[PDB]
């Protein structure tokens, strides 16, 4: 998945 | 005579590092690294141990939980958790290893499991009612607290705050914070729990409020001497002492700690060898 976290993925 | 050893983290990306800090001489040396990159992790003192639950490798959400020997010098591995948490909260209550929250990743969680290290096995309580990533966690007379992270469903940074009784297993709200934090640095202090720095978005605070449970109000403290969000927190000797973290665009390598006596946070003489955010920390004996 996305390497970056979820709130930084928003 | 204590210790601070602080877990992995990112700088900027997930390492193994861990540094250690020595009060009485001052000074930063470096430890026994992690068996694996790890960052995001929840860092916890269980006795006489340090833990870290879960996190993230750089590629994967990982499930894995690694235990360090402060005597032998080793991180050894116990039982995996039930699910794969990044950016949860962990703390110990009852004799029980609380993870709380955290990133799937494909989905916030709300599901929170303990651990027992009698059956050395995870097993599922009651969970939150809003999902939480980046959440931070604290226990205050026998009570855990979940503060503030981000809901993935609503898609923003949350300024509630759950509170759970082991006794009733069952999460129930309690005072809201006067700001939305994610990310927020959460310890306790004195049987008050702290909710430190933290961020809304691009926001990053250095602003600290601090929760009564008897009360049940938040009442404003002196701002950090820097805005930190993401940073790892433990309490001693009556200092609760903020690690790390970031700004928002780079890691941190400062250290600063509270006195609730004289409401001040002060800088650490000396500062980490690489600055990290989402590392987690703990106190034992040397
Ligand atoms: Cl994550
Ligand atoms: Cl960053």
């Amino acid at each position: 998945e996305c390497e970056e976290t979820e709130v930084d993925q928003h | 005579p204590k210790v601070m050893i602080v877990v992995g983290g990112q700088a900027p990306k997930a390492i193994r590092s861990v540094e250690c800090y020595d009060f009485e001489e001052d000074r930063w040396d470096q430890i026994a690294e992690l068996p694996s990159r790890r960052c995001r992790a929840g860092v916890v003192f269980m006795a006489g141990h340090v833990y870290a639950v879960g996190g993230f490798n750089g590629s994967l959400r990982v499930r894995t939980v690694d235990v360090y020997d402060g005597v032998k010098d080793q991180w050894t591995s116990i039982a995996s958790m039930q699910e794969r948490r990044s950016t949860l909260g962990a703390a110990v209550l009852n004799d029980l290893l609380y993870a709380v929250g955290g990133f799937d990743g494909s989905t916030g969680l709300a599901s929170v499991e303990a651990y027992s290290y009698k059956t050395n096995e995870w097993f599922f309580v009651a969970p939150m009612n809003t999902r939480r990533s980046s959440v931070g966690v604290g226990v205050v007379e026998g009570k855990l607290y979940a503060v503030g992270g981000y809901d993935g469903a609503s898609r923003q940074c949350l300024s509630t705050v759950e509170q759970y009784n082991p006794a009733t297993n069952e999460w129930i709200y309690v005072a809201d914070m006067s700001t939305r934090r994610s990310g927020a640095g959460v310890g306790v202090l004195s049987g008050q729990l702290y909710a430190t720095g933290g961020h809304d978005g691009p926001l990053v605070r250095k602003s600290v409020e601090v929760y009564d449970p008897g009360t049940n109000t938040w009442k404003q403290v002196a701002d950090m001497n820097m805005c930190r969000r993401n940073a790892g927190v433990c309490a001693v000797n009556g200092l609760l002492y903020v690690v790390g973290g970031d700004d928002g665009s780079c890691n941190l390598a400062s250290v600063e700690y509270y006195n609730p006596v004289t409401d001040k946070w002060t800088l650490l003489p000396t500062n980490m060898s690489t600055g990290r955010s989402y590392a987690g920390v703990a106190v034992i004996h040397k």
